[PDB]
């Protein structure tokens, strides 16, 4: 299955099956997280997919093709984020993100907490273009979570 | 072994559930990937 849209990233070594993450399809090369798969291949029913460009600083890794994703937050707008947890449906959450400041510029962040197996859930633009993923962020003082908008160079 | 499995379309949902505040923090990230509070 290589038609457009999201994934769960499922694992067998666990107890049951186990939903590790999430990905986004587009394009023919498939995106997530770095810590979802530590760059592992990946099964697709029969089909196998090979990784093909990571990054741990990134915290992203795409498999068979260059990362394709390439819109970006306009700074201003809501968002929703796609948030496929484990063993729940899709559902979409909307939100106006946040900001990390960092010595190297500025990146969208969103203020929303979702288990552990919900990493790489797609964040998305009013238009429906992926804007990053979900899943690489900071806890706060409260407890509660952070993520930012980790999108890669296409 | 890992596999995947389709979940759905991705598009914008005219009746999604609105929550998340905004905050603006000073983060630092480190050659692991990993943010930290400033
Ligand atoms: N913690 C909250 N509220 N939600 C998190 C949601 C995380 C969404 C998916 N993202 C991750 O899983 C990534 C993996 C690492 C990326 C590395 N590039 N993780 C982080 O981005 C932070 C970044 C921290 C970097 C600091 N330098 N790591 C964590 O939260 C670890 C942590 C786990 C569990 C607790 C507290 C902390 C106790 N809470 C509980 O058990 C509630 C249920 C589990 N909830 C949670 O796992």
């Amino acid at each position: 299955e290589t038609t457009d849209g999201v994934y769960r990233v499922m694992t067998r070594r666990l107890l049951g099956s186990t939903q590790v993450g999430v990905g986004v399809m587009q394009e023919g090369v498939f995106h997530t997280m770095w810590h979802v798969t530590k760059g592992a291949a990946l099964r697709s029913g029969e089909g196998r997919l090979d990784p093909y460009w990571g990054d741990v600083k990134q915290d992203l890794v795409s498999y068979c093709g260059p990362w394709k994703l390439d819109a970006a937050w306009d700074g201003l707008s809501e968002v929703q984020l796609l948030a496929v947890p484990p063993g729940e449906r899709a559902k979409n959450i909307q939100t106006l993100p946040g900001i990390f400041k960092t010595k190297d510029g500025d990146i969208g962040a969103v203020a929303l907490d979702y288990p552990a197996g919900t990493s790489g859930s797609p964040i998305l633009d009013k238009c429906g273009r992926v804007i990053g993923l979900y899943g690489n962020g900071v806890v706060i003082k409260n407890g509660s979570y952070v993520s930012a908008i980790t999108q890669g160079k296409r | 072994d890992m596999y995947i499995e389709r979940a759905g379309d991705i598009t914008w949902e005219k009746d999604a559930e609105v929550t998340g505040n905004s905050p603006r923090l000073d983060v630092a990230l480190d050659e692991s990937g990993d943010f930290s509070l400033v």
